[PDB]
RNA sequence: GUGGAAGUCUGUUAGAGUUGGUGUCCUACAAUACCCUCUCGUGAUCUAUGUGUAGGGGUGAAAGGCCCAUCGAGUCCGGCA
RNA sequence: GCGAAAGCCAAGGCCUGUCGGGAGCAACCAACGUUAGGGAAUUCGGCAAGUUAGUCCCGUACCUUCGGAAGAAGGGAUGCC
RNA sequence: GGUCUUAAGGUAGCGUAGUACCUUGCCGCAUCAGUAGCGGCUUGCAUGAAUGGAUUAACCAGAGCUUCACUGUCCCAACGUUGGGCCCGGUGAACUGUACAUUCCAGUGCGGAGUCUGGAGACACCCAGGGGGAAGCGAAGACCCUAUGGA
RNA sequence: CGAGUGGCUUGCUACCUCGAUGUCGGUUCCCUCCAUCCUGCCCGUGCAGAAGCGGGCAAGGGUGAGGUUGUUCGCCUAUUAAAGGAGGUCGUGAGCUGGGUUUAGACCGUCGUGAGACAGGUCGGCUGCUAUCUACUGGGUGUGUAGGUGUCUGACAAGAACGACCGUAUAGUACGAGAGGAACUACGGUUGGUGGCCACUGGUGUACCGGUUGUUCGAGAGAGCACGUGCCGGGUAGCCACGCCACACGGGGUAAGAGCUGAACGCAUCUAAGCUCGAAACCCACUUGGAAAAGAGACACCGCCGAGGUCCCGCGUACAAGACGCGGUCGAUAGACUCGGGGUGUGCGCGUCGAGGUAACGAGACGUUAAGCCCACGAGCACUAACAGACCAA
């Protein structure tokens, strides 16, 4: 994929529970896999900012629950390094549900989003309220 | 840049920016300040802080 | 099933034993392209700081923008090519033929060498030119040494001596170029060989760690879960299968770790100056204050502060040189705190 | 409200017991130990001393458990070379 | 302090749970502290460790032999002057 | 089958059971995914009434499973603390030992060799280490068979 | 239907061990095989393209994470370039685990008159040893080559030191009715592996500083203990990874394969002689070790009555002993002192305020005070200590 323009320390793993920063009706998401990723023996597949991960809905509307969908990680508590050397970290871990084309399944995104996520998922960015 | 906490100048190529839930932003020059903040203390009440000074 | 997995650690830097010389010895030299010139230089490690640079990369979507880069400050005062050694090609590879020395010696070179009191430079030079006439002359190198006394932060006065090859146009031309440098007094500087922005290979003896276990030395796992409480924590499962009934040298075992020679490739030279512009407030920890000829190397360099490190024009660069990068800021913030 | 029952509860009170750690030990401190954890702790309770039951016999809330480091028949000597 | 509890301290006893000296004292081992982000993915199994915790007020489900379940759960308070 | 063996021929119940071979039975719950667990079905290889059946509040260092919380169990390891370890003075055993012995790769051999054969490698001594081999040490195999053995 | 190869399964045999070669499964750690799952290079296609199917060379590298089950196997999920199979005493218990098989306790079903049994199920049920030899990882002492210092050489040895993927331009292009949809090349990034490093972020930090509970030293001040910090908050150096830096291309020779010239055989023929190309594979390149390479090396200088070295003293860029490296008055090597640079967070005392209280008393607030306390770093500085001196040596 395109360079994020920032170094990331994956702060998530297969099985992690994260916030669904949109109005799709899914509140909590459980990470299942990381797109294009292959680890190594004993290593828990890891995911962080800007990765497209497969997920399952743990909390939310009955119809949304248990569904296996795709999403993009928009925020993480673990720091990331920007070109100027500064580190950036968020208050929580969050992802936004996406479709085949990478267009947000929802209509509105809740909470801020990392600028680096723009250089990868345009339609997700062009739906952001706040882009830090 | 200036540390949104203590007030001293943040040495370039240094520090962390914490993004609040609401979207607000806070640049810290060090762990000492971040930690003092997480304790719920306000820089104005800490005598070593440039702010307070 | 037993999932596959790469072995622990590389088998290419062994045996993992203590280095014979604290002063590195390059086992390769650049190719004879440009004009004649010494193919290396040396300095003493001091510490690290960062610098803000202007994105120099023509292919970077950020070219032209600010950018923080880690740098290792290395004091690179002038050295002295005290002699020109000549090699001859033979059925058994190259062998030293003769050497051309000078008379002007640094006050304390006798702390290491039995300085020459009687030498015949011309005879040596003759023997070399004859060799060249016959076409048996192998490459040409210069016996070089440092002047630790010019570096206060470094305790030693005893100079470090090493041989550096001379690559140049024709053999005749560079042979002459060699003699010229030597005859003077051999005094040369980082400037004469490198230009900020070029890529160099830095060799050096890593920081010693004495004896260490397989976990640290080779990267093997620690015993996991219940196994970690049985009496074994940092020991590998076994030294091998029943057969072959012997322990193979390839199994990760305890031993000397650190204090090995390493030649780290393609290190970009961010800047070459002189003064105290790169020094840190309070002084470089466990080193001292810098105020003289220095070189800023991008990233890290093998070895601890004060150790001698060697420079050589990259022998296998990936990128083209992008000379004199713009440095907008050099941090002098204390390294304590 | 009084009263203060209980093979009642909590409890390293004393005291009794011995679940997990399959830790330490495993030519031991120890021929059954050490530490942490854990169970009971007014009752069919725990305990000292005295006293009774003896080997195809005792004793046994029964595991073939126990009867002096000895038990699907103790120990000693003899039958016996 | 509820306390024959902990912790600290008297009286009284001891430095005899009886080999010492040296190295910032490496690997490795025994006990153990702290570990960012993730949070059982480890494993036969959450084994080990951790969490909770004292007291007062509020409040407390299914089920039930009406005794109980129950300290259910959950919420709040707690110092000094 | 619409009596026959041998007296009767399984009733209330429970049921894939700590009893179900086929078996990961089928359906459902739950999970991304559940040979597990729970519920229903159930023709039960080979359930069933004091050989007690069903069921059950309370109790339990009893067996299995799920959730919240928690966390170095794990991702993936780091640093530190104390006692050892290492060097020095003093004290001072044991296990084990046919002999020889610096081995390695192959082969051979009673078919699982440091010692045979062919090659390869190999200057001696010493320190620390984790235990690959000596079918390592420890125990006249508990398994199995045999004995005109024992209990 | 016919001929075989392997020695992973199962069966057969009874050669080896019953004065014992510790079980299954798992784990950890090392090497290997190819009948190739991915990756490279190719051939055919029912090959338009894209996506495939089948085949050849090829073992360099990769082949991962999870839910049920002790399981091996296998079923299932989401990722993936792909999530290949097999050998090493079914590799690996003087390494671990101990869930299963298969001790002694018990239950159920079936069988038996019964003791008790089961190629049925189930709960519980132990893991010994101080390494003599050998082997290897690392470290020393000697001898050989035959005085010393410094610098090299390179017989050989090791490496995967690099493997792989995604994205952009190419290009909505070639191809195609359309749907759909490449490539060469050049770029950016990711992942796995590898080596090093600590400016940055992060961890530790029983150095240090502060807060505070209980108790003891009468109070205050200042302290001990509470497990080897009472607890809580912050945290320098160092060490570290979760942090950062670096890790080609290109030549040479080949395989499969594509061809050239070309004869046997006037033609034809990639082959018989000759030649041009062509794989992640091979060699070189690059990194590491390497004068004990018995052909036991080379060069320069110093020295054979003196070159150099060991011991000694102050120390670490080094370190388990040993080794290594630096400094030694012609000196900044270590300590003191003073600065600098850092960590805490505002000291004792005194003054004012303070809910109140006759008063006594009074938690606490402000000032003095970026104070007080502290530092494993740097500089200045010969004040202290690197003194004295011993020895070996052609
Ligand atoms: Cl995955
Ligand atoms: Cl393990
Ligand atoms: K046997
Ligand atoms: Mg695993
Ligand atoms: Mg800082
Ligand atoms: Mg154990
Ligand atoms: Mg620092
Ligand atoms: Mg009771
Ligand atoms: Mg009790
Ligand atoms: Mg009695
Ligand atoms: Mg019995
Ligand atoms: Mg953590
Ligand atoms: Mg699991
Ligand atoms: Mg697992
Ligand atoms: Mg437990
Ligand atoms: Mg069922
Ligand atoms: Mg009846
Ligand atoms: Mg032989
Ligand atoms: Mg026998
Ligand atoms: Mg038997
Ligand atoms: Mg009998
Ligand atoms: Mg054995
Ligand atoms: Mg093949
Ligand atoms: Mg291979
Ligand atoms: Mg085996
Ligand atoms: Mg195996
Ligand atoms: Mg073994
Ligand atoms: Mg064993
Ligand atoms: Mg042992
Ligand atoms: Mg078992
Ligand atoms: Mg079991
Ligand atoms: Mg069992
Ligand atoms: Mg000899
Ligand atoms: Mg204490
Ligand atoms: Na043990
Ligand atoms: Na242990
Ligand atoms: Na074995
Ligand atoms: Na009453
Ligand atoms: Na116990
Ligand atoms: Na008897
Ligand atoms: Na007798
Ligand atoms: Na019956
Ligand atoms: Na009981
Ligand atoms: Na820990
Ligand atoms: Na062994
Ligand atoms: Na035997
Ligand atoms: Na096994
Ligand atoms: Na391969
Ligand atoms: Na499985
Ligand atoms: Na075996
Ligand atoms: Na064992
Ligand atoms: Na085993
Ligand atoms: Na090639
Ligand atoms: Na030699």
């Amino acid at each position: 994929m395109e360079a994020l323009g920032a170094d990331v320390t994956q702060g998530l793993e297969k099985g992690s529970l994260i916030t669904c920063a949109d109005n799709t009706g899914a509140r909590e998401l459980k990470v299942i896999s990381v797109h294009g990723y292959s680890g190594t023996k004993n290593r828990h597949p890891k995911a962080g900012l800007g990765d497209k991960i497969t997920v399952s809905v743990t909390k939310g509307t009955p119809e949304m629950r248990r569904q296996v969908l795709e999403a993009v990680v928009v925020r993480q508590r673990k720091p990331i390094r920007r070109p100027d050397g500064t580190r950036v970290k968020f208050e929580d871990n969050a992802a936004v549900i996406v479709d085949e084309n990478e267009d947000p399944r929802g209509t509105e995104l809740k909470g801020p989003i990392a600028r680096e996520v723009a250089q990868r998922f345009g339609s997700v960015a062009s739906a952001a309220t706040m882009i830090v | 840049r200036e540390c949104d906490y203590c007030g001293t100048d943040i040495e370039p190529g240094t520090g962390t920016m914490f993004v609040h839930k609401d979207g607000a932003t806070t640049h810290f020059c060090s762990s000492k300040c971040e930690n003092n903040a997480d304790l719920g203390r306000e820089a104005r009440n800490l005598e070593w802080t440039d702010t307070a000074r | 099933p037993q999932p596959s997995r790469p072995r622990k650690g590389s088998l290419g830097f062994g045996p993992r034993k203590r280095s014979t010389s604290e002063t590195p010895r390059f086992n390769s030299w650049p190719s004879d392209d440009g004009q004649p010139g010494v193919q290396g230089f040396a300095g003493y490690k001091a510490g690290m700081t960062h610098v803000v640079l202007v994105n120099d990369e023509p292919n970077s979507p950020r070219e032209g923008m600010e950018e923080t880069v880690p740098v290792t400050v290395i004091e690179t005062p002038p050295m002295r090519a005290v002699a020109l050694r000549a090699y001859e090609d033979t059925p058994y590879g190259q062998r030293p033929l003769t050497e051309v020395w000078t008379d002007e010696f640094h006050s304390e070179l006798d702390r290491t060498l039995d300085v020459p009191e009687d030498h015949d430079p011309d005879a040596a030079e003759e023997q070399i030119r004859d060799a060249h006439e016959a076409g048996d002359l192998g490459d040409l190198r210069l016996i070089t040494h440092t002047v630790p006394d010019a570096v206060p932060s470094v305790p030693k006065k005893k100079p470090d001596v090493m041989e550096t090859r001379v690559g140049g146009g024709s053999v005749s031309d560079r042979l002459d170029h060699a003699l010229d440098i030597v005859e003077d007094g051999g005094e040369h500087a980082m400037n004469d060989i490198f230009r900020a922005g070029e890529y160099a290979d830095v060799a050096g003896v890593t920081k010693g760690k004495g004896t260490q276990g397989p976990v640290k030395r080779w990267g093997v796992q620690k015993r996991k879960g219940k196994h970690a409480r049985q009496g074994w924590r940092r020991r590998i499962g076994n030294l091998g299968p029943w057969n072959p009934s012997r322990v193979r040298s390839t199994v990760p075992q305890q031993g000397q770790t650190g204090y090995h020679q390493r030649t780290e490739l393609n290190k970009r030279l961010i800047d070459i100056g002189e003064g105290d512009e790169p020094t840190v407030d309070g002084g470089f920890v466990n080193y001292g204050e810098v105020d003289g000829p220095y070189t800023l190397v991008k990233g890290s360099v093998p070895g601890p502060d004060k150790r001698l490190v060697r420079f050589r024009p990259a022998v296998r660069p990936n990128d083209q040189p992008r000379l004199d990068p713009e440095v907008r800021y050099v941090s002098n913030e204390s390294n304590q705190g």
